[PDB]
């Protein structure tokens, strides 16, 4: 009898990165909330030098 | 027309500076006073129309629509003050301001002597209606009803503007008083074919036309009572007024061009009446009846004879009043039983006698019982379409039977038979509801005494 | 970022755009474009996150390619004319190269690929600064070389930009991508009417700048980036929902709002030159922009989306942001129709 | 506002008003570790302003008239309801945890604003760097679900990265049996329902996850129960610390100015607490939120801004 | 592409079916080449063979649509002795739509393509008859 | 498990329970009575009775009476002098030029 | 005293109020003077005195 | 049959599904700079030779 | 025109089609940008010295200055990239696709 207002089902449609998903848009995660990504620190590869006997 | 625009605009400081619970009383009182002062537009002459200034003029065609709009606003405020009793005060003031703004745009639409100004107000009526439907409705599907109502109308009206601008580059002016003397015949060509389509399809969409009517059963049954009133009784007549204004420039190409739309409406009246014979919803039944009556008005305008024009405007006024009454009846039943099913609440004559009398009277005026103006308009359209061709009367006559096959049916399932056993919240009829139905019906019954004021600009 | 350095950089951006606007030499035009790009790069690098680095790299590559094409066309015009006056060109190849370079600088399709990604990867301040201020100098350069652009090329670019922006705006939930696709569609709308009467182009530019600034400033005030927070805004301040509702109704080209100001009169300039198919197609395509504007209004204002418990605390703290010129800008973007002949001052 | 970029340009630097005594101290411990008065002792020996532990009604005391709001307007959670039945079906536990964490974020923002604006150190109790430990106990006892942990981790990740750790953290080591004895001597009937396993898990996540990860970015001072009863040793140990670790060392005036710009905007601080992620514990429906908001608006002193309320006695409104 | 349209349009309608069909085939092949070039640009195929297969498929589909449209339009114009009539172009557009449905191996696509391309071809013939302009030279 | 913490749906309100003399306008009896009086006075005693009186006494609408009376003169002209009642040509044939054919 | 903390707008900013009133008065008198000289010079040019 | 399916199919649902399909096709790019600049080169190649925009 | 003009324009087009098709390396695109700048410089000074426009000899050198005003800038837009990822590949710059 009350006026209908949207629930989590109507509000969760817009929560994705895209509105109509496709096969290509399958791994598209949404952007972060603060748009700051983890640094994904790779191996820095310090060069190994042989200050040898000669 | 500045003596009617200014009080309508001043209604908003009335509804925003009012007390905590005195908004409805003040708005109803002052809108009824505006409706009383609206009768000064009856200064019509047998040859000359009433011209106020370079922007506003009132013929004998726009005057009944103006009077109907300014009469409908207090009835609208009376109708929409029961399901908004739990609403916020700011939201209530916003709703009243929306109704006032919509009425202002409506009374500025009909008096426009320029077709561009008329078109601008004709699209400016879209925004408050869409806002009302999508905000103060009850179901979910109103959101869908906010799309089909919108993107239909603009899809008809965005080409038409271009055609209107073309006239501004061709005839030198778009003033209706000038164009009555500077009009030119339209030769048969593909360019004039598509210009006719551009100038007409907006008014076929907003009337509506069968095939393009799909937005009307959706925007009538999710909308609130005030929205249902504004769609049924006024907003479907913008297409008819635009047709009557724009048919002057589209001659003589209309003689062979109007055939497919005439056939579409002549079959759509039968199709929509048959749909009304099997509808499970009261509101959808009233919507499809509105579609059928406006298809009849489309036929009347397209055959363009004086009797057809007279029947068209009489049918417009009568259908507006009758559809408003039927929608208020449906709203009262919906407020009492909290559902829209026709078969749910039966045998209401044993519980509400006066509402049964109002239902019987509204169904009587729906099937055009003489000498009501419904019968006057429908009869004159029938005479004109018999003059047009001798076979179309069959396509009229059968339709009449189907009308009497659903309206009384809409009576019986809601009024007669054994009452349902598990419904025991049937309250007695309020004074406000009975006042609403009497204010809807008594002008309609009184107009049968003097119908010469609603017989168009060529009476 | 130091406030002194930020003020100096913003003044450099303004000086570069002014140098493009007021100079009568092609080399000075290119110098102003280079200064504008160099001083607009670090604005997008304000927060030092990776997405800013991708956006800056893509923007820099596109702008460098556009500047190279612009200088090549300038050199070809010098070869074929022997002067430097900023006026009509004397080689169709130079005109084509300048039109391509200015289309890449304006982000017009099919050079529109960088616009939504750059707009999404940068903050709202840099996004507003880009999408409003950086679209002033190339429009002025297009205004100056009016008797030189090929009609077919610029009209094809305009209709392509309008169609591509209208199609791309439907499938987005981020607000910045929606604004970028809207900017592309409006770019096509301005360049559609440029060759007929550029006064309508200037009117459309002013109106589009006002509406885009209003929407971006409302996004600042509500601190929203996605559609869900914009929906959640109804719990904090409903006046903001009213303002974004009337603004998004304005940008849809719905009368009697000021967004009906350019487009209608744009049609008024295409029928005088016997072009009736193109304005009809352009309005039919702008219906898509109206569609996703209506979707945004349904999500934000006309429906009451669910909220969270923590918003209760936000009821105890009023907004203390510097909403500069927001009511004036909303009033200009909504109720400017009855002052329609004011555009006669733009001649 | 009062402090802006024009003020920083005109000469109002941040490091000029920051002396050596400006230190941020977070005193920590168990439920009844006795730190609640001990920190106050460190308030009255070093001359530092004391902030009590941020409860449900911290924001109610911060703004308005200072009186606590009703629970239906602020918090929508009860600590006693959690203490009676921690496995309640309405999700009271995670709602209380989220409200407490957001209140602690507000308290940390207020303390950082006071420290950066006045140069006087602030003494806190159980700041945002040591709240998740409580959450871990709620996960180890099965009081909440994994989605609550994921949402809390998302909120913490998007919020805590814009702030700074405290200079000194003090941990009061009290065993579980002594904590239970102090709780039984407290006399609060709702606190007697705390299980021994909950306090044991709190101690385990304090000693295993908080302190090993916290001692790199600041300096720890672990104290026993007997040593926390004498504040002279605590203040003497605080006054002779060689601050060399932590991100406070490499701070210019620009970084502190940006931190003060972000901190002094309270809605910017609480922007990411209410992320639109739909969880049964925290999601409030449309009609309930509408009713609560409309009832909150009509409260005295809350309808308009903090100086435009005629029902409380604010004058010269028409000239403001 | 200016010379291809001029080559197709200067041939009288319903006179030489083969040259008109060849011109329409060339127009369709050019449009399909543009479409396939953009497709292999933006969406990279996994191999060279897949890319050339997609290019050949798009070009053959568009060429078949254009060839059947031109042949059907010329056949209708010869059969009806109505060269300046858009209904022949409507028939050719529907034939091209049926060809598109056959190439896509579906019926609803064929029906929709028939309807929309028949309307588009009728509009193109209408504009050629009435002298409509799509890219209007500015005059005022 | 309790998705969507929500207030329960309130029951229907009967205006006759707290006030059996309710006209259906407002739950406050004085406001309801005054609204009823305003509606029944300005809806029936002002815009219907006086409105119908104004419409009934319209001063010669569309000169529909006058066109009769002038006709009552005009026939009495042309019947008196033997003229035909109506000519087949609306305009005088002497003042209109036809194209050559 | 009601609020537990001093609001930033508890007392009216008198210098801002004075600046606003002075700016409004100066703009009004400047517009009136400009209109008077404009209509006077228009009457002088066309001789419509 | 007619007013609930077919009239609801020919006009509104066809354009609705076409706009959905075109919106999915347009915005399905991978976000790579190399493909975008290759499309730029192909656009320049089309404009120079096939469309004769340099005349 | 002449012959060296044709060769310099051919060099510009060669460097343009070198730039527009990337090969998964940002430095190569920067080298292509420098090459197009050099070709434009050479064409401009060839035309200027042929036509004896002496007062425009300020043009090319000043033009050359603004080369660094992007080119060195490009290097400053690389080091953060090379701090975000271990290499400078252009396929790693695809985070802005959603
Ligand atoms: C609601 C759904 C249905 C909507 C139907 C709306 C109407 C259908 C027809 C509209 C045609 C477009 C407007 C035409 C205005 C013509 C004015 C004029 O002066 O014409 C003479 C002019 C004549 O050209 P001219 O005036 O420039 O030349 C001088 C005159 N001659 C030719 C003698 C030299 O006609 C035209 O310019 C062409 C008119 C046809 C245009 C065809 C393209 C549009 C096709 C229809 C698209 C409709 C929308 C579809 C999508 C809807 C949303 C989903
Ligand atoms: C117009 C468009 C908007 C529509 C909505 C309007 C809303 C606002 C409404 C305002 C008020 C109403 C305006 C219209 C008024 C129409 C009435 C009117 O004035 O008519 C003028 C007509 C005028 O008649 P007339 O034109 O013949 O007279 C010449 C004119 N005068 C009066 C100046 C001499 O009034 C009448 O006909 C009244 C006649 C006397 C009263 C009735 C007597 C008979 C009653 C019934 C007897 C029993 C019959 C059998 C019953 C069996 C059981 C059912
Ligand atoms: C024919 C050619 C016509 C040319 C006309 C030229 C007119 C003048 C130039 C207009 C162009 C835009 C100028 C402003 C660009 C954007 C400035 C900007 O983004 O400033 C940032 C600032 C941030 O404020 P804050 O919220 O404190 O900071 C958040 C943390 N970053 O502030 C904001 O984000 C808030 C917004 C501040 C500026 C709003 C007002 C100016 C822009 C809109 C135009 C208003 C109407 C006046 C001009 C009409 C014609 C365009
Ligand atoms: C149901 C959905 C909702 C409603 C939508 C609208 C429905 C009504 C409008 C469409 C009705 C069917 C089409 C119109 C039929 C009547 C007019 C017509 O086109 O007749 C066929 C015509 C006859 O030839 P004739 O009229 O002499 O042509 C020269 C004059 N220009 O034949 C010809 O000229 C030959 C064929 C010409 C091309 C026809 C097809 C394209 C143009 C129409 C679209
Ligand atoms: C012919 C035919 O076989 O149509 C069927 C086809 C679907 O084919 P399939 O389902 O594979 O068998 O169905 C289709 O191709 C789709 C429908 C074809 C066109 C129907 C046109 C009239 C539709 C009703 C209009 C009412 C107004
Ligand atoms: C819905 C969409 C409706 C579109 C309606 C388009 C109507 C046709 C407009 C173009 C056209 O055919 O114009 C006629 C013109 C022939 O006349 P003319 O200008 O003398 O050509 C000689 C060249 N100077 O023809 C020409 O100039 C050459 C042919 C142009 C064809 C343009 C459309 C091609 C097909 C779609 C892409
Ligand atoms: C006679 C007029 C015929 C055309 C009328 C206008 C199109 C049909 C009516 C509007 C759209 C109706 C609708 O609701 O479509 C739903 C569909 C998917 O939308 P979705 O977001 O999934 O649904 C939200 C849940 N209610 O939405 C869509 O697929 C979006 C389609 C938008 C089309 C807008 C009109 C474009 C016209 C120009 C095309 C070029
Ligand atoms: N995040 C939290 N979750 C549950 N209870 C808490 C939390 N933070 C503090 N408390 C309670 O606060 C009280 C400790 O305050 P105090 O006695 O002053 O040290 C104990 O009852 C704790 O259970």
């Amino acid at each position: 009898a009350r006026q209908w207002q949207p629930d989590v089902e109507w509000a969760e449609q817009y929560g994705g990165a895209v509105m109509y998903p496709t096969k290509e848009t399958a791994h598209w995660k949404p952007p972060p909330w603060n748009d700051v990504d983890p640094p994904k620190d790779t191996l820095v590869s310090n060069l190994t030098l042989n200050f040898g006997p000669q | 027309m500045l003596k009617y625009i200014i009080p309508t605009m001043m209604l908003m400081p009335l509804t925003w500076l009012s007390k905590n619970s005195m908004i409805w009383i003040n708005t109803t009182l002052h809108s009824l006073l505006i409706s009383l002062t609206s009768l000064l537009l009856l200064n019509q002459f047998g040859d000359n129309s009433l011209n106020f200034s370079l922007t506003f003029f009132s013929d004998s065609l726009s005057t009944p629509l103006l009077i109907l709009t300014m009469w409908l606003l207090p009835l609208m405020l009376m109708a929409s003050q029961h399901h908004l009793s739990k609403e916020n005060l700011a939201r209530k003031k916003l709703f009243i301001s929306m109704l006032i703004l919509l009425q202002l745009f409506l009374i500025m639409t009909f008096t426009a002597t320029e077709l561009i100004f008329f078109y601008i107000m004709f699209e400016a009526t879209l925004v408050p209606t869409l806002i009302i439907i999508t905000r103060w409705g009850n179901q979910t599907e109103r959101l869908n009803a906010g799309l089909y109502f919108l993107f239909y109308t603009l899809a008809g009206s965005l080409p038409l503007l271009v055609a209107l601008i073309y006239i501004q580059n061709t005839m030198g002016s778009l003033n209706f008083l000038i164009l009555q003397y500077w009009v030119q015949p339209m030769p048969n060509s593909w360019s004039n074919t598509f210009m006719w389509l551009a100038c007409m399809m907006a008014f076929m969409v907003k009337m509506p036309l069968y095939g393009l009517h799909l937005w009307l059963p959706k925007a009538h049954v999710e909308a609130p009572i005030a929205g249902s009133m504004v769609l049924a009784a006024i907003l479907l007549k913008l297409g008819g007024y635009g047709m009557m204004r724009i048919t002057l420039l589209l001659n003589p190409i209309t003689d062979f061009m109007a055939y497919p739309f005439i056939m579409l409406s002549l079959w759509g009246m039968i199709m929509t009446s048959s749909i009304c014979l099997r509808q499970t919803d009261l509101k959808s039944l009233i919507a499809y009846s509105s579609v059928s009556h406006m298809a009849l008005v489309i036929v009347a305008i397209l055959i363009q004879t004086p009797w057809s024009y007279m029947g068209a405007t009489a049918l417009m006024i009568a259908h507006g009043l009758t559809s408003s009454m039927l929608f208020c009846l449906a709203n009262s039943n919906y407020e009492r039983v909290h559902s829209r099913t026709m078969i749910l609440a039966r045998g209401l004559q044993t519980l509400l006698p006066l509402m049964a009398a109002w239902w019987l009277l509204a169904s009587l005026t729906n099937l055009a019982l003489p000498p009501s103006i419904n019968l006057i308009g429908e009869l004159f359209v029938v005479m004109s379409t018999f003059s047009w061709s001798n076979i179309t009367i069959i396509l009229m006559g059968l339709n009449m039977v189907i009308t009497a096959l659903y309206s009384l049916y809409m009576l019986i399932t809601t009024q007669r038979g054994k009452h349902t056993h598990h419904i025991n919240n049937i309250l007695p009829s309020f004074t406000r509801e009975n006042a609403l139905m009497s204010l809807h019906m008594l002008p309609l019954l009184l107009l049968s005494l003097n119908p010469k004021i609603i017989l168009g600009p060529l009476y | 970022m130091n406030p002194i350095i930020l003020i100096i950089i913003l003044m450099t951006v303004m000086l570069g755009t002014i140098i493009v606007m007021i100079s009568t030499h092609w080399l000075l035009i290119w110098i102003g474009f280079e200064m504008n790009m160099l001083a607009i790069i670090p604005i997008m690098m304000k927060k030092h996150n990776p997405r800013a680095t991708e956006a800056s790299t893509k923007y820099f590559l596109t702008q460098s390619t556009a500047s190279m094409l612009l200088m090549m066309a300038i050199i070809i015009n010098l070869m074929f004319s022997g002067q430097w006056t900023v006026m009509k060109l004397f080689n169709p190849m130079a005109s084509m190269l300048m039109t391509m370079a200015l289309a890449m600088k304006l982000g017009m399709a099919p050079f529109h690929f960088w616009v939504p990604e750059v707009t999404q990867g940068i903050p709202l301040s840099s996004g507003l600064i880009l999408l409003t201020w950086q679209k002033l100098a190339p429009m002025s350069v297009l205004y100056q070389i009016l008797p030189s652009i090929n009609l077919d090329l610029i009209l094809t670019l305009s209709i392509l930009s309008i169609t591509i922006g209208g199609w791309g705006g439907l499938n987005q939930t981020q607000l910045r991508k929606i604004m970028a696709y809207s900017s592309i569609a409006h770019m096509g709308w301005m360049t559609a009417v440029l060759l007929y009467n550029p006064t309508m182009t200037l009117l459309n530019l002013i109106i589009y700048i006002i509406m885009t600034s209003t929407m971006f400033t409302l996004f600042m005030a509500n601190s929203t980036t996605t559609t869900l927070s914009l929906s959640h805004t109804w719990n904090k301040a409903p006046i903001m929902t009213i303002l974004v509702l009337i603004t998004l109704l304005s940008m849809g080209g719905l009368p009697p709002l000021s967004g009906f100001m350019p487009k209608w009169m744009i049609i008024q300039e295409m029928t005088k030159n016997d072009s009736i198919i193109l304005p009809t197609l352009m309005a039919i395509t702008a219906l898509l922009n109206l569609y996703f504007y209506m979707r945004l209004t349904y999500s934000t204002a006309l429906t009451m989306f669910p909220s969270t418990n923590n918003m209760k605390m936000k009821w105890q703290f009023p907004t203390t942001k510097r909403m500069t010129l927001l009511p004036t800008m909303t009033v200009l973007s909504t109720m400017l129709l009855p002052l329609t002949p004011i555009l006669s001052i733009l001649e | 506002l009062q402090y802006g970029p024009l003020a920083y340009i005109l000469g109002e630097k941040t490091t000029k008003k920051m002396t050596e005594n400006s230190k941020l101290i977070t005193v920590d411990g168990n439920i009844c570790s006795g730190k609640s008065k001990l920190a106050k002792e460190v308030a009255e020996k070093l001359g530092l302003k004391h902030f009590p532990e941020a409860g449900i009604h911290y924001a109610d005391s911060t703004t308005g008239d200072g009186k606590p709001l009703p629970v239906r307007f602020s918090g929508n959670c009860s600590l006693e309801k959690f203490y009676d039945d921690p496995k309640s079906n309405d999700g009271n536990s995670y709602r209380l945890q989220a409200w407490l964490y957001a209140s602690r974020l507000l308290q940390y923002a207020d303390a950082l604003e006071h420290l950066l604006s006045t140069g006087q150190g602030v003494v806190l109790e159980r700041s945002i760097y040591s709240d998740f430990v409580f959450l871990e106990a709620m996960y180890r006892q099965g009081f909440i679900r994994k989605q609550c942990v994921d949402h809390y981790n998302q909120v913490k990740k998007v919020t805590v990265c814009e702030y700074l750790p405290p200079h000194v953290v003090i941990y009061v080591d009290v065993p579980v049996s002594e904590v239970q004895s102090r709780i039984q001597k407290k006399g609060n009937p709702h606190e007697m329902k705390i299980t021994s396993a909950y306090l044991q898990d709190i101690e385990n996540v304090y000693k295993g996850t908080f302190l090993p990860e916290m001692s790199e970015k600041c300096e720890v001072l672990q104290y026993s129960a007997w040593e926390a009863e004498d504040a002279e040793k605590v203040v003497e140990d605080i006054q002779y610390l060689k601050y060399d670790k932590g991100p406070w060392l490499d701070q210019d005036d620009r970084k502190l100015h940006n931190l003060r710009m972000l901190v002094q905007d309270k809605l910017e601080v609480l922007n990411y607490t209410s992320i639109p992620v739909f969880l049964p514990e925290v999601t409030i429906g449309a009609h309930q939120s509408d009713r609560v908001f409309q009832e909150f608006t009509e409260l005295p002193g809350r309808k308009y801004r903090a100086g435009y309320n005629e029902d409380v006695g604010d004058k010269w409104i028409w000239l403001k | 592409a200016k010379t291809l349209l001029h080559q197709y349009w200067d041939i009288p309608e319903g006179t030489e079916c083969h040259r008109k069909t060849y011109a329409a085939t060339s127009i369709g092949g050019a449009s399909g080449l543009v479409v396939s070039a953009y497709s292999v640009a933006l969406k990279t195929p996994t191999s060279f063979l897949e890319g050339v297969a997609r290019t050949g498929r798009y070009t053959f589909t568009a060429a078949a649509i254009g060839a059947i449209f031109g042949l059907t339009s010329c056949i209708s114009a010869q059969v009806r002795e109505k060269p300046d009539d858009p209904l022949n172009y409507l028939i050719g557009g529907c034939a091209g739509g049926l060809t598109l449905g056959a190439r896509t191996r579906s019926y609803g696509i064929g029906a929709a393509a028939c309807a929309y391309m028949g309307l588009t071809a009728a509009l193109v013939k209408m504009g050629q008859l009435e002298g409509w302009k799509v890219f209007a030279e500015p005059k005022v | 498990t309790l998705r969507w913490q929500e207030d329960p749906e309130p029951e229907d309100e009967n205006l006759y329970e707290k006030n059996p003399d309710s006209h259906g306008y407002d739950k406050d009896p004085a406001v309801d009575v005054w609204n009823m009086r305003v509606v029944f006075f300005f809806g029936f005693s002002i815009v219907l009775v006086l409105g119908s009186t104004f419409v009934a006494y319209l001063p010669d609408y569309r000169m529909q009476e006058w066109a009769r009376r002038e006709a009552e003169r005009l026939v009495k002209y042309r019947e008196a002098h033997g003229l035909p009642l109506m000519e087949s040509n609306c305009f005088d044939p002497s003042k209109i030029q036809l194209p050559e054919d | 005293k009601f609020y537990i903390q001093e609001p930033p707008h508890g007392s009216p900013n008198w210098l801002k109020v004075g600046l606003t009133l002075g700016t409004s008065a100066f703009l009004w008198i400047y517009l009136i003077k400009q209109h008077n000289e404009d209509v006077l010079e228009y009457k002088r040019r066309n001789g419509l005195e | 049959l007619l007013d609930l399916i077919w009239l609801e199919t020919i006009l509104p649902k066809t354009i609705s599904l076409a706009q959905m399909k075109m919106s999915t096709t347009i915005t399905s790019q991978k976000g790579l700079i190399k493909l975008y600049f290759l499309s730029f080169l192909i656009t320049i190649l089309i404009s120079t030779t096939l469309l004769n925009f340099h005349e | 025109m002449s012959l060296v003009y044709m060769n310099i324009m051919m060099a510009f087009t060669v460097s343009l089609t070198g730039l527009l098709m990337y090969r998964s390396h940002l430095m190569s695109s920067l080298l292509c940008l420098e090459g197009m700048m050099l070709s434009l410089f050479i064409l401009a000074t060839l035309m200027i010295l042929n036509s004896h426009f002496t007062l425009a000899s300020m043009m090319p050198i000043i033009l050359l200055v603004f080369a660094a005003c992007e080119a060195a800038l490009g290097l400053s837009l690389l080091v953060m990239v090379s701090n975000t990822y271990g290499t400078d590949y252009v396929q790693n710059l695809n985070l802005l696709q959603c």
